[PDB]
Parts: C-alpha cells; sequence; structure tokens
C-alpha cells in the first residue's frame, strides 16, 4: 500500500481527478488498517495514515483549485506567499507539480488566503473568457462568396459580421472599467487594434461593394453609353480589374480577419470608392445636361432616361 | 385541428376534397361558437366559415386557389347562451343552417341522483358507511345550490358555478378516501369538509364571503350529516395533506409546519435563495397547491398580489413534487414564434421524455392575444394542434413510434400514437398561471377565457392579512437587539393590537408598521387594495440594517466618551477638571439610546414608503407616523429631521457639487435613493437633470442604456460582466430579462455571483450599480417592476410651491428671523463635527503629554477655547428654545398665503392645459 500511496501522491497536478482521488482515498482508509501491527508500530504506518486524512480533510479546496480559473500565475503567487518557496517554471508553468506540493501549503489552516487568491482568479477568468471567446469566433469568420455574370467575387451578408465587430469592439471598450484588466491589457489593447483596423476595412469594403454594382448596370454592359462617356468606362474598366485582383487575394486567405495584414488594402479600398464617387457624379451631371437640353426627360427618371 | 383526421385528395370532378382520414364519419365539435369576436365592421370570420362549409359544403384554399369540398364531415358547435358577458351574437345566416338544441341544468333534484350514484361508487372502498352515500351527495348537492345562489357573479365576475364543481368534489372525495388510512365517520365529514372547501371556498375573495361559506358549511353538515363529534371546519383548522405520512390523513399544524420550515430551508440553500419567513397562510397554500399539482390534469391560477410569494411558493411545491419548472424566458421583442417554440420544447420534455414539467405562466408572460390562445389550446385539449402540423406532425409521429416502443406497449397506428401522445401531454404538464391585479385587461381576459377558467384551479391568494403581516414581521424584527429602550406596556384598544397582546417593544414595533402601512393604504390607494406589501418587508428590511447600523454608531461614540472620561480620570491639569464637567455626555447617551429605535423606524419607512410622494402628503404621512409612535409607548426625537439623521456632511456636499438641487426635497429623494440600495432605485423625472449627476457621482464608471436600442441586451451583458454603472434612460418600458436582474436572485457557487439573462449565465462583478431611469410620470410601469423597485419621484409638484414662497417670504419680511433659521442649524451640525475633532485632539495632546511640563501650556489654551464652543453650543440650544415656537407660529400665515398660492397656479396650470 505505500508503494501505491507514494505512487499517487507523485502524480502531476494538471492529471490529477478528483473523481478518481475520492475512490482511491476511500480504498486508501479501506487498507490502512488491514496492515499488520509491524508497519503500524513503525513510522510508515502513522505517516501514512496522517497523510490520508490530510488528503481527507479538504476535499472542497482541490475541487475548486481544479477548476480552470487557476493559472500558473496564481500557483506562483500561492507557493511564493503560503508556501514560502520558489517553483521550477517548468515544473509550474505546465501545472505539473505533485500533489506532495498541495499538502505542503497546508489547504486546512490558510483557506482563508486560498479563497482570497481564489475569487481573484474566477474575475481575471471572467476576463480571459471573454477574450478568448472574441479570438476563436475571429479565428474562424469568413464572408460568403457568389459570383455574378462577370468575374468579379461578391460578398453576402454583411451585417452577420459587422455586429459581431462592433459588439466585440464595444465589448473589449467595455473591458477597461473592470479592475482585473491591467494583466490583460497588453492583449485587449492589440485584438482591439485589429478589430478596429478590420472595422474600418468592412466600411469602405461594403460601400465599394455597393457602388461597383450599382455602376455595373449602367456602365460596362452597354456599349451606347459608354460611347457617350469613354473617359468614365475607361476608369471604370480599371477599377473592376484593380477591385478584382484585391478581392481575390483577399478571399485567398479563409479568414476575414487576415485582410489587414494585406499590403496596400484599406487604402486601395479608399481609392476604389472615392473614384467610383466621381464616376457616379459625372454620371449625375450628365444626366442633368441631358435633361436640360429636352426638359419633358425629367418627367422619366435615370434607368427610362439611360 | 382537422389536418390529424382528415386527408386531402384530388379528382377530376372531384377537385380536391377533404374528407375523413377512415372510413367512419367525421363530427366537428366546435365549443364557443359565439365565443369569437368581431371585426370592427361587425363581422366574425371564423362563424362565416362555418357557415361556409356548412351552406356551400367546402372552402378555398388560401394559398393556391381551388375549390375544396368537404365529404362527410358534420358540425356540431356549443355555445352558452348569448346574454353572458362576452358572449358575441352570431349571425342569423349561419344559425338558419343549424338545429338549435337548449339544455339545461338537471333540474336540481336529478342531481342527488346523479352524484348519488357517484358515492355509491366511490364508498365501495369504504363499505362500513354504505348507508351514508346518500346523505353526502344531497348535503354536496345542496352545497352547490347554497353556493349559486349566495355568490353570484353581481360580487365577482369569476363567481361562476356549474354541476363541474360537483364532479371535482366528487372526484376529489374519492383521491382521498382511495390514498387515505381506514376512514371513520367524523374524518369522512372532514374529508368532504376540506374537498368542499378547496372546491368551493377558493376562489372567494374577502373574509366576509369566506366566513359565510363557512357557516353555510355548518349548517348543511347539521342539516344532512348530524355527527355529534366534529371540530372546527375553518379553512385553516383542518389540514390534509401526504408530504409527512405515505397516506392522505388530516396532519397536525405543528409537524405540518416543522416539516414545511426544514423543507423550505433545504429548498433556498440548494435552489435559488430568497429569504423566505413561513406563516401559517404559506403553509395553506402549499397544501393547496400540492393538492393541484398531484393530480392527473392539475392547473392552477393563482390570483393574488405581487410580491406575496405565488412563484416561489409555487417552485416550492413543485420542488417538493419533484416537477420540472420551467417559466417562459420572454422580453419585449419576443413574438409569437419564440412562445411556440418554448411550449413546443415543454411539450416534448413532457411526452417523449416524461419529464413532469410545471409551466409557470405569469400575466405578462403573454404579450398578445396569440399567446392566450395558444394557452386556451393547450389547456382545453392537451395539446396544440398548431405546434404539429404539416412535416412537424411527420416527424413527431416518428418520435412517438420509437419512443412507444421502448416502454414495452405496441401500437402502431396513428391514433393510438397520438392518444398515448395525449395522454402523457394530461398527466405530465400542469399550468400554474399567476396574476397579479385581477382588474387589468389582460388579467381579467386570462380569467375570462373558457380554456383556463373551466380547467384551472382558481386559488385566490389574495393579499396578506393583519395575522399574517404580524407572523412575518415578528420573525423579522426577533433578529436586532432592543434591550435598551426600557420599553413599558402601554394601554390601547384591543383593536388596535394585532399581535399576541403587548409586552415587549418587538410587539409595539410590528403593531406600528402594520398600523402605518394599513393608514398608508388608505389614504393612497382607493377601493380595493390589489397590492400586497413589498414596502412593509421592504420597510422591515430596512429598519432592521438601520437599527443595526445606529446601534454600532452608539457604541462606537459611547466607547470614545468612554475612554476620554477614563483618560481626564487618568491625567492628574487645573482646568481638565471642568472637562470633567463637560463629558456630562454620558448622562445624554441615556437619553439618545431611548429614541433609537423610534427615529430608526421612522427612518426606515421614509426611505420606503415615501419615495414616491409629494412635499405635502410626505408631511402628512409623517405626521401620522409619528401620532402612532405615540400611540403606543416607543419615543422618538422630537425634532428629528431625514437629511440631518441618515445623510452625513460629506456626502450631502458631493451631492450638491455633482449638480443636485438645494430643495429639501431633492436632499430627501437623493438620500433615498443612495442610502437603499437593497433594491434598484427607479428615477423619476421630467428633466433629465439627474441623469448626469448620477453621472457626477460615479465619473468615468457611468454606462448609460435604454429598453429601446437592439443592443441593449448584450451591452448590459458587459456592463454587468466588468463592473460599471448603469443608468437606464426609459423605465416605462420594461423588458422582462432584467426581471433577474430586479430582484436579486443570483446563481451562486465556490466565489463566482451568476445572473441568468434571457438564456446566458452572466458573472456578477460586485461592482455594478443599476438604476433605472424615466421621464414621463404619465407613464405606467408593469407591476412586476413596480412592487420590486425603489420608485424616486424627482418631480418639481405644484407643492414645491407651497414651502418655496415661504423661503421668500421670509426672506423679505423678518429678514434676521430669516438669517438666524439657517445658521441655527448649521452652527449645530458644525458645532457636532467640530466638538467631537477638539475633543480627539485633546485626547491625543493628551496622550503626547505623558510626562512633560513646557508642552501642557498648549493642553491650557486649547482647554480654555473648547470652553467657547461649549458655550457657543448652550446658548444656541436656549436661543432655538425660543426660535422654534416662534418660527412654528410664524409658519401659519404664510401657510395661508400658499394655501392661496397654489389654487392660484392650478388654475393656471389648467388654462395652460386648455
Ligand atoms: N413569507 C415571506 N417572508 C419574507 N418575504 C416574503 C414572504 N412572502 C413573500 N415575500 C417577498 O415577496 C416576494 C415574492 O416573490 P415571488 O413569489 O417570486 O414574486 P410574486 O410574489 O410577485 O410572484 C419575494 O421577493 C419576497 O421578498
Amino acid at each position: 500500500l505505500w508503494e501505491d500511496v507514494q505512487r499517487t501522491f507523485e502524480t502531476p497536478w494538471c492529471r490529477v481527478d478528483v473523481l478518481l482521488l475520492q475512490s482511491d482515498l476511500a480504498n486508501f482508509l479501506r487498507r490502512a488498517d488491514e496492515l499488520p501491527r509491524a508497519v503500524k508500530q513503525f513510522e510508515m504506518y502513522k505517516s501514512l495514515f496522517s497523510q490520508v486524512n490530510m488528503l481527507t480533510s479538504v476535499n472542497k479546496i482541490l475541487v475548486e483549485l481544479k477548476d480552470g480559473a487557476l493559472k500558473p500565475r496564481h500557483w506562483n503567487m500561492i507557493f511564493r506567499d503560503i508556501g514560502k518557496r520558489q517553483i521550477q517554471k517548468n515544473l509550474l508553468d505546465k501545472l505539473e507539480f505533485s500533489l506532495k506540493d498541495v499538502m505542503v501549503l497546508n489547504l486546512t489552516l490558510n483557506e482563508i488566503l486560498l479563497t482570497k487568491i481564489i475569487e481573484r482568479a474566477q474575475k481575471e477568468f471572467v476576463i480571459e473568457k471573454s477574450l478568448n471567446r472574441i479570438k476563436k469566433f475571429w479565428k474562424e469568420a469568413q464572408y460568403e462568396v457568389i459570383e455574378h455574370s462577370s468575374g468579379l467575387k461578391l460578398v453576402r451578408e454583411w451585417d452577420v459580421l459587422e455586429q459581431a465587430c462592433k459588439e466585440d469592439l464595444e465589448e473589449l471598450v467595455s473591458m477597461k472599467a473592470s479592475n482585473y484588466y491591467k494583466i490583460f491589457e497588453q492583449d485587449c489593447l492589440d485584438l482591439e487594434s485589429k478589430l478596429t483596423k478590420l472595422s474600418e476595412i468592412q466600411v469602405n469594403w461594403v460601400e465599394v461593394q455597393f457602388y461597383w454594382l450599382d455602376l455595373y448596370g449602367i456602365l460596362g454592359e452597354n456599349l451606347d453609353i459608354q460611347n457617350f462617356l469613354p473617359l468614365e468606362t475607361s476608369k471604370f474598366k480599371s477599377l473592376t480589374s484593380e477591385y478584382k485582383m484585391i478581392t481575390t487575394r483577399a478571399f485567398q486567405l479563409d479568414t476575414t480577419i487576415e485582410v489587414i495584414h494585406i499590403p496596400n488594402f484599406d487604402t486601395t479600398l479608399k481609392l476604389t470608392i472615392d473614384s467610383l464617387k466621381m464616376i457616379k457624379s459625372s454620371l449625375s451631371t450628365f444626366l442633368e445636361r441631358q435633361r436640360r437640353q429636352f426638359p419633358r426627360f425629367y418627367f422619366l427618371g435615370n434607368d427610362d432616361l439611360l | 385541428a382537422l389536418h390529424r383526421h382528415t386527408n386531402y385528395v384530388t379528382t377530376s370532378k372531384g377537385l380536391t376534397l377533404l374528407p375523413k382520414s377512415d372510413i367512419k364519419n367525421l363530427v366537428l365539435f366546435c365549443d364557443e361558437i359565439n365565443l369569437p369576436k368581431l371585426d370592427k365592421y361587425g363581422s366574425q370570420n371564423v362563424v362565416l366559415f362555418l357557415r361556409q362549409l356548412m351552406e356551400k359544403q367546402g372552402f378555398w384554399k388560401t394559398p393556391e386557389n381551388k375549390w375544396v369540398t368537404i365529404e362527410r364531415i358534420h358540425i356540431v358547435g356549443a355555445c352558452n347562451p348569448p346574454t353572458d358577458p362576452g358572449r358575441i351574437p352570431m349571425s342569423e345566416r349561419f344559425t338558419r343552417h343549424a338545429a338549435i338544441l337548449y339544455l339545461g341544468y338537471p333540474s336540481g333534484k336529478s342531481l342527488s341522483q346523479i352524484y348519488e350514484i357517484y358515492y355509491k361508487a366511490i364508498f365501495k372502498l369504504v363499505p362500513e358507511f354504505r348507508s351514508y352515500t346518500e346523505p353526502f351527495a344531497r348535503a354536496s348537492v345542496h352545497l352547490y345550490n347554497e353556493c349559486k345562489a349566495r355568490y353570484s357573479t353581481g360580487l365577482q365576475s369569476h363567481y361562476l358555478f356549474s354541476p363541474r364543481e360537483l364532479t371535482r368534489l366528487v372526484r376529489g372525495v374519492y383521491t382521498a378516501i382511495n390514498t387515505g388510512p381506514r376512514q371513520t365517520l367524523r374524518s369522512l365529514i372532514r374529508l368532504w369538509a376540506y374537498e368542499a372547501w378547496r372546491i368551493f371556498a377558493d376562489r372567494l375573495v374577502g373574509v366576509k364571503e369566506k366566513n359565510s361559506f363557512e357557516q353555510l358549511l355548518y349548517e348543511t353538515v347539521d342539516k344532512y350529516l348530524p355527527n355529534q363529534d366534529l371540530g372546527n371546519i375553518s379553512s385553516t383548522s383542518l389540514l390534509f395533506s401526504g408530504l409527512l405520512s405515505l397516506d392522505f390523513k388530516e396532519v397536525n399544524k405543528t409537524d405540518l409546519v416543522n416539516f414545511i420550515e426544514e423543507r423550505f430551508k433545504t429548498f433556498c440553500d440548494e435552489e435559488l435563495e430568497v429569504p423566505m419567513v413561513i406563516h401559517e397562510s404559506m403553509v395553506d397554500h402549499i397544501l393547496r397547491i400540492d393538492r393541484a399539482l398531484k393530480q392527473v390534469q392539475g392547473h392552477m391560477m393563482l390570483i393574488g398580489a405581487s410580491r406575496t410569494g405565488k412563484t416561489i411558493l409555487t417552485r416550492f411545491v413543485a420542488w417538493l413534487n419533484g416537477l420540472k419548472i420551467v417559466q417562459p424566458k420572454i422580453h419585449r421583442h419576443s413574438n409569437l414564434s419564440d412562445f411556440d417554440m418554448i411550449l413546443k420544447k415543454a411539450i416534448s420534455d413532457c411526452s417523449l421524455k416524461e419529464s413532469r414539467t410545471c409551466l409557470i405562466i405569469d400575466e405578462s408572460n403573454i404579450l398578445e392575444t396569440a399567446f392566450l390562445e395558444r394557452m386556451n389550446t393547450l389547456l382545453a385539449n392537451a395539446d396544440i394542434p398548431d405546434l404539429f402540423q404539416g412535416e412537424e406532425y411527420d416527424k413527431l409521429l416518428n418520435n412517438l413510434r420509437n419512443k412507444t416502443r421502448s416502454l414495452g406497449l405496441l401500437l402502431d397506428t396513428e391514433q393510438e400514437l397520438y392518444d398515448w401522445f395525449v395522454g402523457e401531454i394530461a398527466k405530465n404538464l400542469h399550468v400554474v398561471f399567476t396574476i397579479c391585479d385581477p382588474t387589468n385587461n389582460k388579467s381579467s381576459a386570462m380569467i375570462s377565457s373558457p380554456a383556463l377558467f373551466n380547467r384551472c384551479i382558481i386559488n385566490w391568494m389574495g393579499d396578506w392579512d393583519t395575522k399574517t403581516m404580524s407572523q412575518v414581521a415578528n420573525n423579522m424584527v426577533d433578529v436586532i437587539p432592543m434591550e435598551f429602550t426600557d420599553f413599558i406596556v402601554p394601554e390601547v384598544n384591543k383593536e388596535l393590537v394585532f399581535t399576541e397582546p403587548i409586552q415587549t417593544i418587538r410587539d409595539a414595533v410590528v403593531n406600528i408598521l402594520i398600523h402605518f402601512d394599513r393608514n398608508f393604504y388608505q389614504k393612497m390607494k382607493v377601493g380595493v387594495n390589489p397590492r400586497s406589501p413589498g414596502y412593509f418587508i421592504d420597510g422591515l428590511r430596512a429598519l432592521v440594517k438601520l437599527v443595526t447600523a445606529k446601534y454600532q454608531d452608539l457604541q462606537e461614540n459611547q466607547r470614545f466618551v468612554n475612554v476620554g472620561l477614563e483618560k481626564l480620570n487618568e491625567s492628574v491639569k487645573s482646568l481638565t477638571f471642568e472637562k470633567e464637567r463637560w463629558l456630562n455626555t454620558t448622562k445624554q447617551f441615556s437619553k439618545t439610546s431611548q429614541e433609537l429605535i423610534g427615529n430608526c423606524i421612522i427612518s426606515s419607512i421614509y426611505e420606503t414608503y415615501f419615495g414616491h410622494l409629494n412635499e405635502r402628503e410626505r408631511a402628512d404621512m409623517l405626521v401620522i407616523l409619528k401620532r402612532l409612535l405615540g400611540k403606543f409607548a416607543v419615543k422618538y426625537d422630537v425634532n428629528y429631521r431625514f437629511i440631518d439623521y441618515l445623510v452625513t456632511l460629506d456626502e450631502k456636499m458631493k451631492w450638491l457639487e455633482c449638480g443636485l438641487d438645494k430643495n429639501d426635497y431633492f436632499l430627501e429623494n437623493m438620500s433615498i435613493v443612495m442610502n437603499s440600495q437593497d433594491a434598484v432605485p427607479f428615477l423619476l423625472d421630467p428633466s433629465s437633470h439627474m441623469i448626469t449627476v448620477i453621472s457626477n457621482y460615479y465619473g468615468n464608471k457611468t454606462v448609460l442604456l435604454s429598453f429601446l436600442e437592439e443592443g441593449f441586451v448584450k451591452r448590459l451583458e458587459n456592463a454587468i460582466r466588468f463592473g460599471s454603472v448603469v443608468i437606464i434612460q426609459d423605465g416605462e418600458f420594461f423588458d422582462p430579462i432584467i426581471s433577474r436582474l430586479i430582484s436579486r436572485e443570483f446563481n451562486h457557487a465556490g466565489n463566482r455571483v451568476t445572473v441568468e439573462i434571457g438564456d446566458h449565465e452572466v458573472d456578477v462583478s460586485g461592482d455594478f450599480k443599476l438604476f433605472i431611469h424615466s421621464c414621463d410620470p404619465s407613464g405606467d410601469i408593469p407591476i412586476f417592476l413596480r412592487s420590486r423597485v425603489r420608485l424616486v419621484h424627482f418631480v418639481t409638484n405644484k407643492e414645491s410651491i407651497e414651502t418655496r414662497i415661504f423661503d421668500i417670504t421670509l426672506t423679505e419680511e423678518n429678514a434676521e428671523m430669516q438669517r438666524k433659521r439657517e445658521d441655527l442649524i448649521k452652527l449645530n451640525t458644525e458645532y457636532k463635527l467640530k466638538l467631537k475633532n477638539l475633543e480627539k485632539r485633546l485626547l491625543e495632546e493628551l496622550n503626547n503629554s505623558q510626562g512633560n511640563m513646557l508642552e501642557n501650556d498648549e493642553l491650557m489654551v486649547t482647554l480654555n477655547n473648547l470652553k467657547k464652543e461649549a458655550m457657543n453650543i448652550e446658548k444656541k440650544l436656549s436661543e432655538s428654545e425660543e426660535f422654534f415656537p416662534q418660527f412654528d407660529n410664524l409658519v401659519e400665515e404664510y401657510s395661508i398665503i400658499g394655501k392661496h398660492s397654489v389654487k392660484i397656479f392650478s388654475m393656471l396650470e389648467k388654462f395652460g392645459q386648455f
């Protein structure tokens, strides 16, 4: 029994399970008495029973420190302020310390400071859970692609991701109010920066795609209108070519967020939307110039007049 | 409804028919055929559809526009007489095609035989009293007759009796005899009386009609069952329950109460935590709800008042019987599809898994009439055909076919499977409606609905009576110490006392609280009181916390004065013998400790009740409370001011700096808002000037939301998780998802507190505050919100003129008197602070002057100094002793001025309203 209990004391804390620990402690209690008096008189049985009673004395503490909220920083703080010793970093960062250390911390007496540090652990995990959820959502998000008559690729359902980005940005802003935000600041700031860049790119992209669809009906299809406005359609063809290259390289990434790393993307979309707006203004001026020559065209509109 | 039994077919000359699915003819029983409402142009379309089905023998498909000829389907409708309330007259174009048959009540004498047969049936379990089959039945019938004549619809709209009540009584008598112990004649009479109480007298309103029913029961028993060994047949005198024993026997009250308490403690511990007090009415209603939930189609409708305990009592009784409590998590933007999905999930759990759910439907858990119609269809039948139709039906029949196989019973026919499904829903699903005020349109529609009123057991909780309030108060004022007031038993009328005869200060406290609650509801509320005490409970809790805090303060002050006196006795200079005189405050402590309970009662009542009152209503009710304290033998500070007593100088200066006005009314309102944070505050003000003020109090932590914006549900879930003060700009609207936040009903854990919003569990930081804010005082708030929230009125009413002109008149009529008025209290307060400051200065100097001699000069000069403020304090007290009588004498003249001023302003505002 001594070998078994010594083995179970040496298991790494990252692999200890309390459900089997309860049964193992029950077996240890059952088999403590059946040992002969030779073991009883020696320190072996006394030490074994004392350690088993130490394990059985505290069981809420073990399950509380088994929670996912505990982190290597909290273990370091517990060891330094309660155990008065330093743990090897390889032994600590992987939570592979043995149960003998947990015995050493003397959970029976220091349980007040233990719960004091665990409360901080759960609140820091409240912050970390939101950060991890945001990161996981934005590591798997992707647009929905369709292809119209031309070779261009079109995005559908802008809202399902725009609203998610806006809500995540609001969440990252609201995290600064929490007192336990200081340790998570260095990651939240970078995530907020990336999401702000993605939001700006999204804002430009939706307008670019909408304006290109609106203008493709007018120019690029009807040869007559392009003949009346050669400069506008000449610019529009180059805009469509550049937008096609940009969108192909963008959806060759499989993730929406990584477009922030594309060289010259946001400025390219700004230039594209500016040129599309100038072409739209040119169409408006041309239509008004046509209407001021035969004013009855004011009873028709734009599509009929075109 | 027809989709289950009919099968569309097609033929060249037979363009789609809708005949029977089987070979038997089909009979459509449309109950309450004249009930459906009619359009604004005066035509109800369902009746016209029925006429189309009976005259043209067909109809038109609305998607496809094809003539569907019904084949061998018959129409049989049932309707109450059109003179009954809510019965819309039917057009003669429809009833022209139907043969009308009138079916009256079975003559009142045939009922005797009809139910004597039932009693002969149910006495096969108890043959020893076979000869008693005939009496009981007659008695039952007689009882019904009397309850039909005494309690008419003229008293209450839900006093509708019928032989269905007699059948319920017979089933109850059987199901108590069947599972009960060996019976005796007295036991059978008491069992029948208990069932009669539960059937006929549960719905009764007011103690007058309950006493009338009790004397009717006594007369019936003495007339038809002239037994000579019986006890009291009152509702609380007899208690039948199977919670204690394995039988169903009349249990002793003390054992029942002890068991209920030891189970309620466990329920509050392991289930959601709400500190609650057990009393006799709670035990009685627990028995009632247990009896309702125990039977097969046991549905209950609890009509009481808000904060009575109906919802948590239902949850507790369901937990006792192992019923899964399901509550619709709906909110403002929840449409009929969400309710349909919730009902579908509840039904699937009830039948496909045998979950034995208990669906608690609040009055506010229904938004439009579609929800109520779904409840009608679920209750009248044991299923809602609209949920399971078309392809969803095909899945259901599949899930049935597998499931029914797992129980070891073979059923391959679709009809058999659906009949088993209906039976499982009927014996597994219990619906417990809870409605706060029955005069509301939604709740009146719920009560008057035929399916609910005919299937549900109307249990009328009503509002708390004086006995329940006394019990709750006694169990709630028994935690705070009252061994310092030196109470003397006062001479009061027997009607004034409510608890056991007054022998200690605690009984006086509970009597004062009950009397003030009654007087307050008598003045504010008119007619019937559909409001249950939530002010009373909040006031009790506030009084507990305030007595604790004030006694701690008094202990600290007494300790400081005593240690100073010991130091001065220890200090052995020439002038410290006179500080022995100025430390006569040990005598003042004896007087100020006697008034601690009175001041705490006044302050707690002011915090709870007067949040939503005018400047004059507050004064009148405070006068009433003072005369109530004087009626009993509890003392209080004669010159008591709420601002001075509760809020300190630092907090008042902070509020004034943040942007609060200089009004005493606004200072009291802010004290109510800030000091009382056991319940959410609901600030009502037309101008939004408070929204900035609160923000100025909390700097950058303030977060502004509203119930109208779409992302609100998410935004709060952020503010609730990271600890930022939340102000919700609108309060007249309210989506019940914040319900679990309005009442502090959380899910605790190891060290994380979690609250359910919608269907997400969010962790509360602990630094998170919630203020609800409203703009228009005309707007209403849901009864769930209004009774849970601390409503604070920040409006500037007309009565604000009444005082304000005074502050002008006295400014330009008695300038010196006005000057002395403010500086009297100002110097008084700054004296109470600075004399303590100088006393601790003197004490620490004595600490630093243990054995020195040159340092004693500063001690002597400050000793001579303190005499000056002592003289100023004494002079101010002596001058106030004459100033206050003159001030109160001078108040009444300008009160006469203000009486006309307020009327003039009201006339002006009516002019402006025109
Ligand atoms: N016996 C009691 N002791 C203490 N508080 C009670 C008692 N009965 C009711 N209450 C108060 O009334 C409220 C009733 O809660 P609940 O039943 O959920 O709402 P409702 O009564 O409106 O259905 C509780 O919050 C509780 O504070």
